[PDB]
Order: C-alpha cells, then structure tokens, then sequence
C-alpha cells in the first residue's frame, strides 16, 4: 500500500493498512459463526433425501413460505410511520455493501 | 442450466415443491436456484464460503463500481470534467439517465419485447431490478455530475481525475450521512441504536470491516417492506394516468418504463408519498414477490421469501437459536418459550409444525417473525445482526466522513446540512418534497414542503 493517500481505492484495497484486503471486493465473507452443512464442509441441508438436520426433517423453503409467509393482499397494513422510500433506501444501501455471485 | 431444469446437480440446488402447493401443481417442477460461487472451488479441505463481489464500505460503490475496469467504463473520458458517463440515446426531460449496458442475456429486453430498451449500466449489476431502484441510481449519477460541475467553477485548475475523486468523496459521505443519521435509527429503534451504534469516537484499524455471511441474509428483512405495486405520481402528487399502480411482477427489470413512461420524477414522488408495507406476524411478505417474482423473465414466478431460506442453507448458515446465542439473547426450546419470545403462540405453533425444533428455524424466517422493536422495524435478533455490521462498517472505515483528516472541520459542518429531499430538489424537476425525516414522512400534502425552504450544500470550504 502507498504510505500516504487522499482517496479510497475503487476495490477497497488498502483501507486497512495491516490487512489490506479487508472490506475489499472479490473476497470471501467473514464468518461470525462456523458453517453448518449436511456433510460438514459443502453440501447444504435439504440436498440428500432422508438426511435430517439436528434430529428433524429439513423443511422445504417453499412449504415454510406457503404456511407462514403467505397472506391475503387485501389485509396489507400500510406503515403510518414509514414511506416506501424507507424500503427503497434499504435495497440501494444493500447494493453498496454486498453481491453474492452465482454462475450465469 | 438452473433456470430451465429441475435436476439437482452442480451448480443447481432447486427448491423442491411441497404437496398441495397453491401455485405449482406438479411436484416434479421446482423453483430455479443456482448455488452461490465458492471462494475455493472443488476443495476437499475448505468449509465452503461465499464471495462478496463489492466493497463492504459505505462508499457509494453502487454508483462508482467495485472493480477498476468497470469504474473506468462508468466515467466520461471524452473531457476533463470528471463526470460519470450518461445515456447517449435518451434523456429524462433533458436530464441524465444511466447509460445502457451490453448484456449477453439481457432480461430487460424481455419485459417489453417491442420497446427494445436494455438494462442500465451502473456501479452494481442490479440497478434495473426495479424502476424505483433505477431512479435512486439515476439521482446519484446526476448528483456526482452536479458536484463535479460546481467543483470545477470553484477550482478551475483541478483536472478530471481530481474533480471525479472530490465529487465521489462527497457522494460517499452523503450516502454515509443519510444511512446513519436518517435510515438506521428508524430500522433499529432508539434502544438497539444506543446499544449497537454508540457515538462514533474515531477510526479503529482493529475493527474487521468485512460483511459477515449472515448479514447477506439478515438484511433481506426489507423484503417484508415491499408494497405489491409501483406507484407513480404527477406534479400535483396525484395518480399519474393511465397506470398509477402497476403490479410489481410487471416492473422487474422493466428499464423501458423509466425510458418511455415519464422518467424518474413520477417514481420518486410515488416513493415519497406512499407508505411502506408494515411487517406483521400474519402479514410477512406479498404474493408479488412470493408467487410472481421475475414472472416476465423466468420460466415461472419465483418465491423471494423461499429463495432467502434456501440461500441461508446454500451458505451453511446456523439456525435461529445459534444466532440468538451469538447475540446473547435467550434460546427458546419449547413451543411455549417461542410463544413468549414472539409474543405470539399461534405463530410459534406454525414455526414448530414447519421446523420441528427452534434450532432449525432459518435466520431470515426467525428474524422477520420477531415482534418489532419500539420505533424500529426489526426484532431483537435482526437489530443485533444489523447494528453489529453497521458499527463495524463505520468504526473500521479509514475513509469514514467523520474520521480525522478525511474532511476539514468546515467541510464536515457543510456536509451535516445535506439530506435526501435536497438531493431530489437539485437533480429532478420535483419542487415539493418530504419533510425530514424522508423515511418517516409519507402523506401529501401534510408531510411535504417546497424545495425553496431547504438550504443547498455550501461548497465554499472545497475552494483550494
Ligand atoms: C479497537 O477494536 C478492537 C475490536 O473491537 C471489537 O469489535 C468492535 C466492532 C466492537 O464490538 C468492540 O466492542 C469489540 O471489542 C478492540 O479490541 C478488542 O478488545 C476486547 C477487549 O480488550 C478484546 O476482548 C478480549 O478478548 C480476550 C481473548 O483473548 C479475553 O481474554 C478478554 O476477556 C477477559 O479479560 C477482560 C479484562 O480483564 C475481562 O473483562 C473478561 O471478563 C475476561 O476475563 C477480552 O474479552 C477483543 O478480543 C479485541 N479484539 C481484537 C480484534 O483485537 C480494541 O480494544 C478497540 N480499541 C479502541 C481504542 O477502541
Ligand atoms: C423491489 C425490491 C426487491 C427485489 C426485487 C429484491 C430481490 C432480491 C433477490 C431476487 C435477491 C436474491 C435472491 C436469492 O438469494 O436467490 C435479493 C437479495 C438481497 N436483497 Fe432483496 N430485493 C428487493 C429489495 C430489498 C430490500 C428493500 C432489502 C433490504 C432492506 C433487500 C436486501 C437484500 C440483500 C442484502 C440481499 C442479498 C444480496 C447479495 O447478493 O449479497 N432487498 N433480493
Ligand atoms: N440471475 C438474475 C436474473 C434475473 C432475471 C432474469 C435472468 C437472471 C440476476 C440478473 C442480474 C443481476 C442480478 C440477478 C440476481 N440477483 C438479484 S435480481 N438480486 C440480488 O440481490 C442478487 N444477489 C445475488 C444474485 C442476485
Ligand atoms: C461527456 O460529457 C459531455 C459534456 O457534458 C457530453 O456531451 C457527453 O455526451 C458525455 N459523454 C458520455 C459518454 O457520457
Ligand atoms: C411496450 O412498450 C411500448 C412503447 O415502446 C408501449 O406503447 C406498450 O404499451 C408497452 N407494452 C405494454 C404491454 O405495456
Ligand atoms: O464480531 C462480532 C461480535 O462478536 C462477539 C463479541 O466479541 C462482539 O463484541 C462482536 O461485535
Ligand atoms: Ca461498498
Ligand atoms: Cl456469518
Ligand atoms: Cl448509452
Ligand atoms: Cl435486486
Ligand atoms: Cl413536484
């Protein structure tokens, strides 16, 4: 890293002088807790038929959505104390912080 | 190809369909899903981790880009004004639009076959996902260029590089100010705000500023705020005919709407004058994202809440109780204990029927289920995950706007006067905007004021 600077780099490299890739783009996320995979290192829970998670069947994400998330749109409650701009800033802000790439 | 097949082979992890599904009658069908790219592909040593393609810093990288080639291509190199490149085919009532991108498989081109309007090119690849998002991206493109113009008038000797860097620095500080002064207290509520985000002291080079894997899923709490329509309003803040409430399933990647249906002014007014959807324990997320996500550009509508849960499993994220323990919050074990945590025994019963144990509840599901903090829009667990992350992004940023040496005292004093309604006033044909706080204000004319009552950013202290 250059001993002195005035602006941020585009990648985020050299913001932390001691460990200069921290917060830099195209780097692995930090783990606040160790990962929990079906095989311990790579396969996700729900991958292998019959393999339970911590003594119980893995709930289909779609079944959790249907049973818990699904609601009649006619019942929607507008937020009296928040504008739709509050939702929009959240997505734009998320898009300054993280993008998890996938193969096209 | 994960979009066209239901085969569970690398790199696919399709969402299986339950029996008696209210939409997908064939259990042989699935919801498309591509596993996130691993940091170390094919490894027999590593515990699979995912990559963040962006700078974790609140540095407005969604405007400027997170990679040098893209950052160069987003700039206007045809002069020395230090401007970002603008659309060369269209303008919004004489005002700048984002340039178009050149995508191999352009989804925007599919939203309206006849309009032939491609996706926009910005610092982040998702700028076109919803026109409301495109509008915020367009607003900031214009703000940079407006700052660069005013900086050139103040410092005529400054070259293109210097003007671009100084305008970029101001834009980043405006994104940091709106986020921490206006946005984050209304997310967390005053109690969690005081606990996780105490008064900034100074830069600490031992604070890890990386995005935690859990945060990519926890921060999706915002999907509970999504209204099922895009709302467009005219200069009287009245429904802009003939399409005032366009269903969200008809706006995804619909960049043709910004270009051919009135630009970003009706969209910004709709965002300011329409309430957010309120998250309630029996009103979590709308079918516009639950049944019809990307309906016009996929073989079937996707389910965003279900994608969130599948994503947390893809990423090997621990369950609800492990995150409760991490945050020093009690771990319910029984349906009665969960009933107390949620202050909702009916929901605790449904969660228990689905998961069998509270240990297995997916972080997004558990997180959005919790009652909301007072004057906040998240429960204790999401407030702990969100607050912790934003404290690290602030305390671990060497270029934080309040860090000594970043700005002068006179510049910091000038920056403390900025606001999102003022940026809207300076870069659009909108002359009436929301009163501060913009994230709270939502009723026209009651929470509205004319632009003439708001002071502009004073650039006097940027004179060299
Ligand atoms: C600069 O920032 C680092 C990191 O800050 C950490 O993250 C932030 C986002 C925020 O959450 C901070 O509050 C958090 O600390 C600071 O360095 C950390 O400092 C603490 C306290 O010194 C360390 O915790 C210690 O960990 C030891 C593990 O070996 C443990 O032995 C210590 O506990 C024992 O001792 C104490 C005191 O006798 C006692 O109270 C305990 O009960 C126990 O016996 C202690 O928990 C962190 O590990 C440090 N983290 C890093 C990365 O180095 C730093 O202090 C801060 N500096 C300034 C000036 O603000
Ligand atoms: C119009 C609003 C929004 C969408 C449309 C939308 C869509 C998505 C999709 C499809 C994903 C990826 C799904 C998957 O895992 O396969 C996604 C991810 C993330 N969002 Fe979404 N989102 C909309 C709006 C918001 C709001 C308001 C949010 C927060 C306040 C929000 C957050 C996120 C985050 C953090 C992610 C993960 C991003 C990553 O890749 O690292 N979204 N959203
Ligand atoms: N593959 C997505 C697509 C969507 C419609 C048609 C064809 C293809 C896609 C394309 C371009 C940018 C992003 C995405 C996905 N995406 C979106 S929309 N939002 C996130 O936050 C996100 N994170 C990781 C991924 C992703
Ligand atoms: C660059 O700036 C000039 C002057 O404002 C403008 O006319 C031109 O269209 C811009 N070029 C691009 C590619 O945006
Ligand atoms: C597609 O775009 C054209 C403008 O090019 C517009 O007239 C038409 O109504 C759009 N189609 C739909 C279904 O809205
Ligand atoms: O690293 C995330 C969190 O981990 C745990 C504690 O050490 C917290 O102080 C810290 O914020
Ligand atoms: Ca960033
Ligand atoms: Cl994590
Ligand atoms: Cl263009
Ligand atoms: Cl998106
Ligand atoms: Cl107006």
């Amino acid at each position: 890293c250059p001993e002195q600077d005035k602006y941020r780099t585009i990648t985020g490299m050299c913001n932390n002088r001691r460990s200069p890739t921290l917060g830099a783009s195209n780097r692995a996320f930090v783990r606040w807790l160790p990962a929990e995979y079906e095989d311990g290192f790579s396969l996700p829970y729900g991958w292998t038929p019959g393999v339970k998670r911590n003594g119980f069947p893995v709930a289909l994400a779609r079944a959790v959505s249907n049973e818990i998330v699904r609601f009649p749109t006619d019942q929607l409650t507008p937020d009296q104390e928040r504008s739709l701009m509050f939702m929009q800033w959240g997505q734009l802000l998320d898009h300054d912080l993280d993008f998890t790439p996938e193969p096209a | 190809n994960c979009e066209t097949s239901c085969v569970q082979q690398p790199p696919c992890f399709p969402l299986k369909i339950p029996p008696n599904d209210p939409r997908i009658k064939n259990q042989a069908d699935c919801i498309p899903f591509f596993r996130s790219c691993p940091a170390c592909p094919g490894s027999n040593i590593t515990i699979r981790n995912q990559i963040n393609a962006l700078t974790s810093f609140v540095d407005a990288s969604m405007v400027y880009g997170s990679e040098e080639p893209l950052a160069r291509n987003l700039r206007n190199m045809s002069n020395q004004l230090g401007l970002l490149a603008v659309n060369q085919r269209f303008q919004d009532n004489g005002r700048a639009l984002l340039p178009f991108d050149n995508l191999h498989d352009d989804p925007c081109l599919l939203t309206n076959r006849s309009a032939r309007i491609p996706c926009f090119l910005a610092g982040d690849t998702r700028s076109s996902e919803m026109p409301e998002l495109t509008s915020m991206h367009t607003l900031l493109l214009r703000e940079h260029n407006r700052l660069a113009t005013e900086l050139k008038s103040l410092n005529p000797r400054w070259d293109g590089e210097r003007l671009y860097q100084e305008a970029r620095k101001i834009v980043g500080a405006m994104v940091q100010i709106i986020t921490y002064r206006d946005y984050l207290p209304l997310v967390l509520g005053p109690t969690a705000m005081r606990k996780y985000l105490p008064t900034y002291r100074s830069y600490n080079d031992s604070v890890d500023p990386r995005i935690a894997n859990v945060f990519t899923n926890a921060f999706r709490y915002g999907h509970t705020l999504i209204q099922p329509f895009m709302f467009r309003l005219d200069n009287r803040y009245q429904p802009m005919e003939p399409n005032p409430r366009v269903p969200l399933s008809r706006v995804f990647f619909a960049s043709w709407r910004v270009v051919l249906e009135g630009g970003i002014d009706p969209i910004l007014r709709g965002l300011m004058a329409t309430p957010a959807k309120l998250n309630r324990q029996n009103q979590i997320a709308v079918d516009e994202i639950r049944e019809r996500l990307f309906e016009q550009v996929m073989r079937i509508g996707l389910d965003l809440p279900a994608l969130n849960m599948q994503r947390s499993r893809d990423h090997g994220l621990p369950g609800y109780n492990a995150w409760r323990r991490f945050c020093g919050l009690p771990q319910p074990e029984t349906v009665g204990q969960l009933g107390t945590v949620l202050r909702n025994l009916k929901l605790a019963r449904k969660l228990m029927e689905q998961y069998g144990t509270p240990n297995n509840i997916d972080i997004w599901m558990g997180g959005v289920s919790e009652p909301l903090k007072r004057k906040g829009r998240v429960g204790p667990l999401l407030a702990c995950i969100i607050g912790t992350q934003f404290r690290k992004l602030r305390d671990g940023d060497r270029f934080w706007w309040e860090n000594e040496g970043v700005f002068s005292m006179q510049q910091r004093q000038a920056l403390a006067q900025i606001s999102l309604p003022r940026i809207i006033c300076d870069n659009t044909g909108i002359t009436t905007v929301s009163k501060n706080n913009i994230f709270m204000s939502n009723s026209y004319p009651r929470d509205f004021v004319n632009c003439s009552t708001l002071p502009a950013l004073n650039l006097a202290s940027w004179r060299e």
